[PDB]
């Protein structure tokens, strides 16, 4: 009768559907490799999908997945053991490599552009009409880090246009130099702006921008790794 | 301690936004509401603009028609006193024609006329609004997942009120529109049926349902905790994967063996829901047009 | 047995047990010392459901069940036959359960994470004890937890629920309800929005997070954002669980009689509560 063959081939639908499903979530990081980077004896049970193409808004391009993969930089790190399976020590100052927590991926050395093709982010200086509207304004306020002392100051709000959203705070250091640091580990209080993961020595090694009125995918994600990464390797000067 | 991410701690305004136009007739778009602060915590201020046109118009006027309709009737059976109306809200119904009626639309209003009059209503309703969701997309050059999926929602309201009645032979198999009626009816369809705990369906609904639940939360949970790398930003970790997406796919590697892509994820969430209603629908089609028990029918299993 | 890209995250680091000891991965899988207290927790857990297996002359995985000690035991030890497999294999449960918790905790550490995932799971392990723990305690006997077998379970969920009545009437159960499917609504829509963004019509561009809030403000009028709709998700889905164990631990220790019968303090309110008509008068 129907009903059993109702629940018969649905069985088999949903068997086509969970090969798919999985194919289609294998057009980043595969092939496996080895500690190496040589690729694995087994790579499982499902093929590699057909390659498929995005087309990129401003100009910018095409991206093809599954393509060729590769960190484009080096990796410092060292076996610790003699057999598949174990930890990496870093070789040198993982803060400064960017392994671990720390790490960053090579991204396009270009800053995300909103639909009209404008820059995603602008410091709110030079964002006509952005204003804070709720919330202690952090302008302004002393910048203090996990080992208790203070780092810098606020100076500005890094916001994103069309979300409409704050992503980082620009901060002035010592010397007069600004870094940027993200809204998501910073906590905003009212005498101050407190960061957890770093201590007052680490927030000139944050990775600089090169122009002063945008950044690039690329330096989101060494200033964002570099501040993830103090959780762990700052931990020595971190107190409460 | 650290910051979660649950509720914005500084809002931002700026300009209000007007979108995007590709191909789309400005001329339909309404002006920008206000600002919401309240919103503004969790997600974005911006109320408006919305583009009415004329299906948003036909849709959203049927919309209060059916709505009215009923709204009429719970006045009627309270004998018109606010006070009463308010006390039953809860407990008044409006049911379809007696069985005697067949499928026929020639029903006394009180037995049921109203009844197919606020349907009528619902269904341009609805399929007004169907098309408008893929029309909407259309200008914009998206393609139609929205329109796919909402679909699959349609396709069991469309058994349940519609198709299975019609394979009866009678209206008085759909719903009645009331608020405790509607949850009898339920419990009701289990029991004629042979609890409905047998349906392979019915329990193939639930798995998506909690599936649905548990996934959401797997997914949400996973976006905020890389959001310190600019996580929500989904479409360029797509065009040029990031650390984010990185220790994203590597936290659920380590933990149960395999992971997903960012844009991956958002196909196992869009199928892990649409299958919700699919499975669900066939569950209740094939109930009492083909199976009157599922306790039976397990039993043999056909 | 390695992502293109995953040997930079493999480093020494996070765990919140055992320093080094175990800190490694056996292929994709992290393991920690959380990793062996799941395993032991749940091999132990198996063992005993096997042989509860032979206890009941049964293989059959649609037969198998293992019943909770009955009613005349309360709160107190049972013989394994009757009841003890169910106890101790509960124990193992939580073990299990909970190490898996925190095995996500490490995992969170050593990739520099937030724990929003770990807490998230906590929810549903509170689910499981409202049922299996917490339920049972208030109202005196480990019976009325519910009972490990895939059918059997589910005639607990039955009896359960009538008796009560209807359960719909459970308005914690009502809410409940509504935030399922509501975060089912959600995930239809978050999944659909981003894809077709990511996958246009045929030769266009690919589409901006900007299209994705116009699409959403064209057709509804809002638009939560990206990064709402991920707190959305969380919410809906932890709201929901969160209104399912309160259902639970109601019923049954304050609340005994009908659901339905509840609603009779709207309905008697003295404002309204004799005048004729309507429905209840
Ligand atoms: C699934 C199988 C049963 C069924 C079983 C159940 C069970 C069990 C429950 C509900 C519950 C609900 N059901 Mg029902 N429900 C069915 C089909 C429907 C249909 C339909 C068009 O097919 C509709 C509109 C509803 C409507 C509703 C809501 C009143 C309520 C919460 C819904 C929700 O969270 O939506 C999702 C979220 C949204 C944002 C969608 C829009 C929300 C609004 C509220 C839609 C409501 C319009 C409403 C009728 C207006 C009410 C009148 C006012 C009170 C003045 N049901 C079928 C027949 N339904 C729950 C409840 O509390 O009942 C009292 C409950 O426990
Ligand atoms: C939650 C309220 C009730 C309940 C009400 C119902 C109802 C009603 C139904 C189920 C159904 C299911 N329940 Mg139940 N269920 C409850 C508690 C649980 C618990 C538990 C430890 O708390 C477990 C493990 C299960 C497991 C299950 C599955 C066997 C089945 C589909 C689940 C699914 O898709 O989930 C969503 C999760 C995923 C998709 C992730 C994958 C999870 C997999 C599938 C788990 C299988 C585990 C295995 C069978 C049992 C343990 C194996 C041993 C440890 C070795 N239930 C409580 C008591 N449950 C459905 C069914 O069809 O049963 C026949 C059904 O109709
Ligand atoms: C006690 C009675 C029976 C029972 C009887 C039924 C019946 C009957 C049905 C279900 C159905 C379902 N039940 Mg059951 N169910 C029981 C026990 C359970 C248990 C449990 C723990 O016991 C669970 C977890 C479930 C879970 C479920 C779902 C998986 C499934 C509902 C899908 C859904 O999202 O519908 C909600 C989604 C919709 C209704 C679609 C909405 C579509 C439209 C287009 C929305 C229109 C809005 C309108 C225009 C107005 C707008 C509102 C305003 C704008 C505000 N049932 C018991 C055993 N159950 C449904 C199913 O599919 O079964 C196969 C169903 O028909
Ligand atoms: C005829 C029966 C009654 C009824 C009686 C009951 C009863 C009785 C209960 C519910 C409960 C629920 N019902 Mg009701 N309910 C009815 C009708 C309905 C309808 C409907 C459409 O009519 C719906 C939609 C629902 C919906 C719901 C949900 C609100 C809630 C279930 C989810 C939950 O608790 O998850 C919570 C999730 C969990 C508990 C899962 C936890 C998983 C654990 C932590 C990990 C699993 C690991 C595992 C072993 C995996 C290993 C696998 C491999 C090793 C990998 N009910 C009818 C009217 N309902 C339940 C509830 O509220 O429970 C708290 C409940 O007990
Ligand atoms: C797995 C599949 C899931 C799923 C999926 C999807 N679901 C979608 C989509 C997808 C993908 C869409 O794309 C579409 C949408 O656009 O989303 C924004 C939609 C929709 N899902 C709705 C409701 C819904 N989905 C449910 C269920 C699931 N969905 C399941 C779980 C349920 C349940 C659980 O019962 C409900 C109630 C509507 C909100 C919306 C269409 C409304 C419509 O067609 O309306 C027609 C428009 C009107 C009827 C206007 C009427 C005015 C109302 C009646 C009352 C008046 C106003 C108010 C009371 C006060 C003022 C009155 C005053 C003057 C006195
Ligand atoms: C909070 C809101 C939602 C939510 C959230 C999240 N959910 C998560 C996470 C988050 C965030 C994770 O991070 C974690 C995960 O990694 O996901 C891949 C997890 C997980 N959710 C699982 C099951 C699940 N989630 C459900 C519900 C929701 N989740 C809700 C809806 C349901 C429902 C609806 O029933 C189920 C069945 C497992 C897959 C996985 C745990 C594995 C484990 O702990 O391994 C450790 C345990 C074992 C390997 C087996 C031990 C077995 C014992 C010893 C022997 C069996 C005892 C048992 C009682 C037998 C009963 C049989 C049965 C017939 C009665
Ligand atoms: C956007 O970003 C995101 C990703 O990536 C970019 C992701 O991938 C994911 C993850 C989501 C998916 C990959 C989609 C599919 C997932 C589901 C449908 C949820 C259901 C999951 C399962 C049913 C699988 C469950 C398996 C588990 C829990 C473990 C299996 C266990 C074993 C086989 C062995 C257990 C290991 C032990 C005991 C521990 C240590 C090991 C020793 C041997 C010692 C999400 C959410 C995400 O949002
Ligand atoms: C305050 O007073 C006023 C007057 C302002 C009001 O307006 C108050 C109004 C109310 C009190 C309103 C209350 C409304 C409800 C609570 C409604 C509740 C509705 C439900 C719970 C509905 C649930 C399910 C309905 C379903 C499944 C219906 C599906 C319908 C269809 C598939 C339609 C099929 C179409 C038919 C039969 C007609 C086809 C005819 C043709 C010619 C093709
Ligand atoms: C797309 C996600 C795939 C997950 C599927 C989960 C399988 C659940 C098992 C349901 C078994 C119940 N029954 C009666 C229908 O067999
Ligand atoms: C709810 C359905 C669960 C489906 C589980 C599918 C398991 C697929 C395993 C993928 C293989 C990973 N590898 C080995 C490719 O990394
Ligand atoms: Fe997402």
């Amino acid at each position: 009768d129907l009903a059993s063959l109702a629940i018969y081939s649905f069985w088999i639908f949903l068997a086509g559907l969970i090969y798919y499903l999985q194919t289609e979530n294998m057009r980043e990081g595969y092939p496996l490799e080895n500690e190496d980077g040589t690729p694995a004896a087994n790579q499982g049970p499902f093929p590699l999908p057909k390659p498929k193409t995005f087309i990129l808004p401003h100009g910018r391009g095409t991206l093809t997945v599954p393509g060729p993969e590769s960190e484009d930089r080096p990796i410092a790190l060292a076996r610790t053991a003699v057999s598949e399976g174990f930890p990496h020590a870093p070789t040198g100052d993982p803060m400064k490599d960017g392994v671990g927590p720390a790490s960053w991926v090579a991204r396009r050395d270009l800053p995300e552009l909103d639909g009209h093709g404008h820059n995603k982010i602008k410091p709110m200086k030079a964002a006509a009409g952005f204003h804070v509207s709720a919330g202690k304004n952090p302008i302004g306020l002393p910048v203090r880090g996990c080992d208790l002392e203070i780092a810098g100051k606020v100076v500005d709000i890094w916001v994103d246009i069309p979300e409409q959203m704050a992503r980082f705070l620009e901060v002035e250091l010592k010397d007069g130099s600004t870094r940027l640091l993200p809204m998501q580990m910073v906590k905003v209080q009212s005498n101050r702006v407190h960061v957890n993961a770093l201590s007052s020595d680490l927030f000139a090694g944050i990775p600089t921008i090169k122009s002063p009125t945008e950044v690039t995918l690329l330096e989101e994600d060494k200033i964002c790794g570099y501040v993830a990464g103090g959780l762990m390797y700052a931990a020595p000067k971190r107190k409460s | 301690a650290e910051y979660q991410n649950i509720f914005s701690q500084v809002q931002v305004r700026g300009p209000a936004d007007l979108g995007m136009t590709e191909d789309v007739n400005l001329a339909n778009r309404s002006g920008v509401g206000p600002f919401s602060t309240l919103l503004g915590w969790f997600g974005n201020a911006q109320l408006g603009p919305i583009y009415l046109g004329s299906l948003g118009v036909l849709s959203l006027f049927s919309g209060l028609m059916w709505f009215f309709t009923i709204g009429i009737w719970f006045w009627y059976q309270a004998g018109w006193n606010p006070a009463v109306f308010l006390r039953d809200l809860f407990f008044f119904s409006l049911e379809p024609p007696a069985p005697e009626y067949g499928l026929s639309f020639a029903a006394p209003l009180k037995e049921g006329g109203l009844w197919l009059i606020a349907s009528f209503f619902m269904f341009v309703a609805v399929w007004s609004w169907w098309g408008r969701t893929y029309l909407r997309a259309q200008a914009l050059g998206m393609g139609k997942h929205t329109a796919w999926a909402f679909l699959s929602a349609i396709w069991l309201w469309m058994v349940l009120g519609f198709i299975r009645p019609i394979l009866m032979g009678s209206w008085s198999e759909a719903v009645p529109y009331g608020i405790f009626s509607h949850l009898d009816w339920t419990n009701n369809f289990s029991l004629v049926h042979g609890n409905l705990f047998y349906n392979p369906f019915h329990g193939l609904s639930i798995a998506f349902l909690y599936g649905s639940a548990l996934l959401f939360a797997m997914h949400g949970a996973t976006i905020l905790a890389v959001s310190r790398f600019g996580g929500e930003r989904e479409l360029e970790q797509i065009a040029d994967r990031g650390t984010a997406a990185e220790r994203a796919a590597l936290f659920w590697r380590w933990t149960m063996g395999f992971n997903a892509t960012m844009e991956g994820i958002h196909l196992w969430a869009i199928w892990m829901a649409v299958l919700v209603t699919l499975t669900g629908g066939i569950g209740i089609l094939l109930s009492g047009t083909v199976v009157d028990n599922w306790y039976v029918w397990g039993q043999n299993h056909g | 047995a390695l992502l293109s890209f995953e040997r930079k995250y493999r480093v020494p680091g996070g765990t919140l047990v055992g320093g080094n000891l175990f800190d490694f991965w056996v292929g994709p899988f992290y393991v920690g010392f959380f990793g062996v207290a799941t395993f032991f927790f749940a091999a132990l857990g198996i063992i005993l459901i096997a042989w509860s297996a032979v206890l009941q002359g049964t293989w059959n995985p649609q037969l198998i069940s293992v019943y909770p000690p009955a009613l005349e035991y309360g709160l107190g030890g049972a013989p394994l036959a009757k009841g003890g497999l169910w106890q101790i294999i509960t124990i193992c449960a939580t073990g299990a359960f909970v190490s898996w918790a925190l095995r996500e905790v490490e995992i969170c550490r050593k990739l520099g994470i937030g724990y929003h995932i770990p807490f998230a799971f906590a929810f549903a392990i509170l689910a499981y004890l409202t049922l299996v723990l917490f339920r049972p305690v208030m109202m005196g006997a480990w019976g009325y937890a519910f009972p490990y077998g895939i059918w059997t379970h589910l005639d607990w969920v039955s009896n359960t629920g009538y008796t009560y009545g209807n359960f719909h009437y459970n308005p914690a159960h009502m809410i409940a309800i509504s935030f399922f499917f509501t975060n089912a609504l959600a995930l239809a829509l978050h999944g659909a929005l981003v894809l077709s963004a990511a996958n246009p019509e045929k030769g266009k561009e690919m589409r901006t997070p900007d299209h994705e809030d116009t699409f959403f403000r064209d057709l509804v009028g809002y638009s939560i954002g990206t990064l709402g709709i991920h707190r959305l998700g969380l919410l809906l889905s932890l709201s929901a669980v969160f209104f399912s164990a309160l259902c639970m631990i109601i019923t049954g220790t304050i609340w005994f009689d009908q659901w339905v019968d509840w609603w009779q303090w709207w309905v008697k309110l003295p404002w309204w509560a004799n005048i004729p008509g309507g429905i209840n008068g």
